[PDB]
């Protein structure tokens, strides 16, 4: 019971931790688009 | 002050010399005969390896010991372990939802790691 | 046990985070390092 | 793997956003004897086995059956009255002696609550410094990144 709860806890923590990687990554990827688009335009 | 098997408050506690942990004699003596090793550390341990007062105030209304008290004890044992079996089943199901969602995130990161650096690379190339 | 684990997986991720940006920076420096030279060669023609 | 918790001061919308992207990638992937049998059946059915509801009621002028039931009530009442005598002899001394044991048992738990509290805050304390170390280094990197970005333009 408790030995599985350790796996549950370590996962959920690391999941939402890994989830924040995406939030960061997505906004930087987005920044690269408008930058290049507005530059390639002119 | 407690036993490290049942969750008791032992009447004859005995400590093992391989892993310092106090068990109630009956429960540790049973484990060694089942499989001769220490339950916690999984180290070699025998009955001879082991090394050997509590007051409960019997209630004022102490018939009930045969009927009411004994009934409650086997109710409380029954409905707890059943509910504990229910808890173990959900932890394994909620495990599967954890690992799947984790691996789902891994694929996003891997997909976005190719995306970002190539978008950055394109800005470096744009200058030329 | 969470914060224990969080420490061990995070501490490794940082080197990888930095090392990526470190190499990302190295490439950026090269473009900077060359673009000057073309400007420098404007004075040679004069 | 890397996502700075202490340094990234990350809205609820970003959790809701990232949850949807994680959700879309999940759309894609999709030892005892007879004792155990009766115990599991008792818990599942939600019914405890009935005990002897007999000693309490009984009835006078019964028969040979109530002659037994009567004689049961006597011996247990004498055992009862003897079982109340040895309790009252000690009285409250036996009770308060066990009350003291319970206070020694309680304080031990809350000592472990502190030991865990300290080491848990101690691990987080070490993480904090790491977060602030690298967060600066990332800040340094981005500044240099933006410098090139405009530098390369102004050369061309």
């Amino acid at each position: 019971l408790d030995s599985l709860t350790k796996k549950l806890s370590t996962v959920m923590y690391e999941r939402d931790a890994a989830k924040l990687v995406a939030a960061q990554l997505l906004m930087e990827k987005n920044e690269d688009s408008k930058d290049l688009p507005k530059s390639s335009q002119q | 002050m407690l036993c490290a098997i049942s969750g008791k408050v032992p009447r004859r506690p005995v400590l093992s010399p391989k892993s310092r942990t106090i068990f109630e004699k009956s429960l540790l003596e049973q484990y060694v005969k089942d499989t001769g090793n220490d339950p916690i550390t999984n180290e070699p341990l025998s009955i001879e390896e082991i090394v050997e007062s509590a007051q409960q105030a019997s209630l004022t209304e102490s018939i009930p010991n045969l009927l009411t008290s004994l009934q409650n004890e086997w109710d409380a044992i029954m409905l707890e372990n059943f509910k504990l079996r229910s808890t173990l089943d959900s932890l394994t199901k909620k495990l599967s939802t954890v690992m799947y969602e984790r691996d789902a995130a891994k694929l996003v990161a891997a997909q976005l790691l190719m995306e970002k650096n190539e978008d950055s690379k394109d800005l470096p190339k744009s200058s030329q | 046990s969470t914060l224990c684990h969080h420490s061990l997986p995070a501490l490794i991720e940082g080197q990888r985070k930095y090392y990526a940006d470190y190499y990302a920076y190295r490439q950026e420096i090269r473009s900077l390092e060359g673009r000057r030279k073309r400007l420098q060669a404007m004075l040679n023609s004069s | 793997m890397d996502g700075l918790s202490f340094v990234d001061k990350i809205p609820d919308g970003y959790k809701n956003e990232i949850d949807q992207l994680v959700k879309k990638e999940f759309a894609n992937i999709k030892a005892d004897n007879s004792v155990s049998t009766l115990t599991n059946a008792l818990y599942t059915e939600y019914l405890k086995q009935r005990n002897n509801k007999k000693r309490r009621t009984p009835d006078f002028n019964d028969d040979d059956d109530t002659l037994f039931l009567e004689e049961y009530r006597r011996k247990y009442p004498r055992i009862d009255t003897s079982r109340y005598i040895p309790n009252e002899s000690s009285e409250v001394s036996l009770l308060g002696i066990v009350d003291s044991y319970l206070k020694h048992q309680e304080i031990v738990l809350d000592t472990l609550l502190p030991q865990t509290v300290s080491n848990q805050w101690r691990i987080n304390n070490d993480y904090i410094r790491q977060t602030c170390t690298i967060v600066e280094e990332m800040n340094i990197q981005q500044r240099k990144q933006i410098n090139d970005l405009e530098i390369y333009r102004k050369r061309l």
